[PDB]
């Protein structure tokens, strides 16, 4: 799937920050 | 084979998935392990432009596709599953699945933990004896031992009493719609009498 | 409850999808469908592919909710068959409608087999005489054969079906089948009660001496019932043919609602049309419908089924189709019905196996062939008699004319199924006597008589005895218009004398409709 | 005796997904019934026809610009019905059993379904009285 449950995804709910930034220190050369 | 059922069934190729990774996340008890996985994902989607990139532009080789994902996902122990999941997907293309994956993953965490997310609309704040009035009033609209969660907003409209919005059905037991039901009633009964 | 119980997944008008959490049932298995307000059953017809099965609601699905419990019996339709279900009335799922009771089954099979094999096949051509004179002469019927009966929408394939029930059934001896499939309830009620009148179908306590099965899945049903109702009936004529082992009689009123059901659900079912409309699996459903229906040497099924043509057009696969699977096809068309002559019957379009020299012998099969040239060199003649005028052809191209102006109508009879709205007495014709009159007129023995003492007569006698009839008429003008009645004595009463007589009726104070209504 | 026993319904909600060509998909209403009344926020009626797997297939009684993407479709709960009885009577109502003459609302009615199976075989009877049309042609 519906909208109004998917209009709340664009708000940060992670909980946690071991993957957003692990992958910033890893992305730019993978990507590279 | 032998899996745990899922809470609720679901509609088709994407919440397909949420129902599978809801099943082996279950044998796993890392249902709210994966549930904190997605959501860090849907706010690296929103951070980086590259990594959007590998979702939307029909340009990339599905070879780096699936390479860039598993460069990136060697470490940080992320859990088996996802770093299982999003090779799955990376494969096939279906990265921009994941924000459709997720929503149906979360009334499935939802409809495990049994929990409702409703809505109250009242005409004054309540009391705390009116709030466990109006929650074993509320409980039963729920077909199971669900923990209702409440939420509060003001209407002087309404005269007094409550509306529940359970965001699938509504329940309107204030007194406007009783007034206005009422007055139905007899204006309707006196077109016969 | 949780495995062999699924749930309906979606429905779209007849045709419901039903989810299955694990082992799903086979392809044709019959499901329930829990807490409806009348029985509903569904027939799997796909695997669709996620755990769903595509089903087929034998009954309406107004009232289904996407979450209702859906039980697997674990077989296709079963039916009860046998000697106790003759004298009454079944659906499509095998339910009494006939309010008599319960159903005594000597076995409860499954509507869905397959055809018998090839060696099973038996190639016995016996005619089947039918008392019809243009069925006897020009396109006889097989005595263990299929029968078809083409027309569309008032030609009167009904009118020839209970002829040939009336006809064929009474003198038979064993066992019938009727299966109404898309017709109309008024007929089948109709049938019902006729048949109760004959003795065919008896009630109560002798009921086991009847000779007929009814098996309605009329034009009210929906598109799933109308499918599989003439599966039920042929079900029920198999039983007779393989464990019986006796010579039945199917009658299958209009099995063009067969392939009208399956068109109607194969729009939903997901499939690319065919042509004009219809489903791509148009000839194997009909074919393997029909491939039951035959004789073995086990038994035989004398099958006589209508086929409905839409828009009068032949050349729709749907008749086009069935056209394959007869043995005697009997084409009754419209402008014949114009024409005033009935049984509607095309003799240029109805044909048979059973016209063949070494089959119904040599005077027949000549006497057939002689009367179709006949019709056929007026045929061909039509268009200079329309538009320059009979009085400009030679004078053996108009002898053929006026001969075949006559074997025309007499080819036309007065049914016994009819005379309750013709007025005319019904006449069976033996096949000698069909033969001998037509050898007559072909010879040239009666170019004497008029074309109307033809029209509507039994045999070569009746149409002497009506030409007498008709040439008496022209001669019938008496005397003095024989009164009688100028002031007969006390025997015609005044007018105020008789309404003196008329009894007084009460006229009850403005239809009394708010009262009984609020009654309940 | 109604206000003793009075019970505020559960209404039902559904958004409109998609509306035009006559039709409306319906997000929502899991537990509509195949060929229920339903009743759009405008007050135009529908029709549940196509219970789909992810909406509700919504032919729409009624002119369908009134519906945007968005709007509630509540559930009225029984089959598409409409009031049968002698209120009727001297009534010119539209196809869903509305009066449009004017007259006010139909009173002494009683709602039931338009679709209903047609009586079996065996509660017919033969065809005896006759009825005259008044038109001598006809009835002769
Ligand atoms: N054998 C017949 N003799 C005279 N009239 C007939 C005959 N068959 C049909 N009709 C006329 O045509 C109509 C259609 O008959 P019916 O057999 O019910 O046709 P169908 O089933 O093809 O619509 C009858 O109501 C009657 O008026
Ligand atoms: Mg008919």
């Amino acid at each position: 799937a519906d909208a109004k449950a998917l209009d709340e995804l664009r708000k940060p709910k992670f909980s946690s920050k071991y993957l957003i930034q692990h992958v910033s220190q890893k992305l730019i050369p993978a990507v590279k | 084979l032998k899996l745990p059922t899922a809470p609720l069934q679901l509609s088709g190729t994407s919440a397909q998935i949420a129902t599978l990774l809801w099943q082996v996340a279950a044998k796993e008890n890392q249902l709210d392990k994966v549930q904190d996985e997605l959501y860090q994902f849907i706010e690296l989607f929103k951070q980086h432009s590259e990594l959007r990139r590998l979702a939307t532009d029909p340009f990339v080789p599905t070879l780096v596709r699936t390479k860039i994902i598993s460069s990136v996902l060697k470490d940080s122990g992320a859990s088996e599953i996802t770093k299982k999941l999003f090779e799955a997907l990376a494969d096939e293309g279906a990265l921009s699945a994941l924000l459709e994956v997720t929503v149906n993953y979360e009334e499935l965490m939802l409809a495990h933990k049994k929990e409702v997310y409703c809505t109250v609309i009242t005409a004054e704040p309540l009391d705390k004896l009116e709030r466990v009035e109006l929650t074993k009033k509320a409980e039963k609209f729920v077909d199971a031992g669900f923990k209702l969660v409440m939420q509060e907003k003001i209407d002087k409209k309404l005269l007094g009493g409550f509306v529940i919005e359970f965001s699938d059905r509504r329940v309107d037991m204030s007194t406007a719609k009783k007034v206005e039901e009422f007055n139905n009633f007899v204006n309707k009964l006196v077109l016969s009498i | 409850p949780a495995i062999d119980a699924g749930y309906v997944s979606q429905v779209i008008g007849p045709v419901v999808d039903v989810r299955f959490d694990g082992e799903l049932p086979s392809i044709l298995s019959s499901l329930e469908v829990e807490g409806h307000s009348v029985r509903l059953v569904l027939e799997v017809a796909q695997h669709m592919g996620d755990n769903t099965v595509r089903c087929i609601a034998m009954d309406s699905t107004d009232g289904l909710v996407r979450g209702q419990k859906v039980v697997d019996t674990g077989s296709p339709i079963k039916v009860p068959v046998g000697r106790g279900t003759l004298g009454r009335i079944m659906n499509v799922i095998g339910e009494p409608v006939d309010e008599q009771g319960p159903i005594d089954a000597a076995d409860i099979w499954s509507i869905h087999r397959e055809a018998p094999e090839f060696t099973e096949q038996s190639t016995e051509q016996e005619i089947l005489v039918t008392g019809i004179k243009v069925v006897d002469l020009l396109a006889p019927y097989q005595r263990g054969g299929k029968i078809g009966l083409f027309g569309g929408a008032g030609v009167g394939k009904t009118v020839l079906i209970m002829e040939l029930i009336n006809n064929v059934a009474k003198a038979h001896g064993g066992f019938s089948v009727f299966a109404g499939v898309g017709e109309r309830t008024r007929e089948g009620n109709d049938l019902y009660r006729e048949m109760i009148e004959s003795g065919v179908i008896k009630l109560g306590a002798e009921r086991g001496n009847s000779k007929c099965t009814l098996v309605y899945g009329q034009m009210n049903e929906p598109p799933g019932a109308r499918a599989r109702v003439a599966l039920t009936g042929l079900t029920v004529a198999e039983y007779f043919r393989d464990i019986e082992g006796q010579d039945v009689l199917l009658f299958v009123d209009n099995i063009f609602r067969f392939t009208q059901a399956n068109s109607e659900v194969s729009a939903l079912l997901g499939r690319i049309p065919s042509a004009v409309g219809y489903q791509p699996t148009l000839a194997t459903d009909l074919g393997g419908l029909q491939e039951r229906i035959t004789t073995t040497t086990k038994g035989s099924i004398t099958s006589v089924q209508a086929v409905y043509v839409p828009a009068d057009d032949l050349t729709d696969p749907a008749p086009a189709t069935t056209f394959a699977h007869l043995d005697a096809t009997t084409v009754l068309s419209r402008s014949i019905a114009e024409l005033g002559i009935y049984p509607a019957v095309d003799p240029l379009d109805s044909t048979s196996r059973m016209l063949n020299p070494n089959v119904i012998g040599a005077e027949h099969y000549n006497v057939a062939r002689g009367v179709q040239k006949v019709l056929q060199d007026y045929k061909n003649l039509q268009d200079i008699i329309a538009i320059l005028g009979m009085d400009e052809l030679s004078e053996e191209d108009k002898l053929t004319v006026a001969r075949a102006r006559k074997i025309q109508r007499f080819l036309s009879q007065p049914f016994q199924v009819a005379e309750v709205f013709t007025g005319t007495p019904g006449k069976y014709v033996d096949l000698a006597d069909t033969i001998s009159g037509f050898q007559g007129v072909l010879t040239g023995k009666y170019d004497d008589l008029p074309e109307m003492a033809f029209y509507m007569v039994g045999d070569i006698k009746e149409v002497k005895e009506k030409a007498d009839k008709m040439a008496k008429d022209i001669a019938s003008r008496k005397e003095a218009d024989n009164k009688k009645v100028s002031e007969e004595l006390k025997d015609i009463p005044s007018l105020d004398k008789l309404v003196s007589e008329i009894k007084e009726v009460v006229i009850e104070e403005d239809d009394g409709l708010e009262e009984d209504f609020k009654a309940e | 005796e109604w206000e003793k026993s009075y019970q505020p319904p559960v209404i039902h909600l559904g958004r409109v997904l998609s509306v035009g060509d006559g039709i409306a998909r319906v997000y929502g209403l899991k537990s509509v019934q195949a060929g229920e009344l339903v009743c759009f926020d405008s007050g135009v009626k529908g029709m549940a026809l196509n219970l789909q797997a992810d909406h509700v297939g919504v032919v729409v009684f009624g002119n369908d610009s009134v519906i945007h993407q968005g709007d509630l479709v509540y559930r009225t709960g029984q089959i598409v019905n409409v009031p049968i009885g002698p209120g009727t009577l001297g009534r010119v109502t539209d196809g869903l059993g509305q009066p449009i003459d004017g007259k006010g609302p139909l009173t002494n009615v009683r709602s039931s379904l338009v679709e209903v199976k047609a009586p079996g075989i065996i509660a017919r009877q033969s065809v005896r009285e006759p009825l005259f049309t008044g038109v001598k042609a006809v009835d002769a």
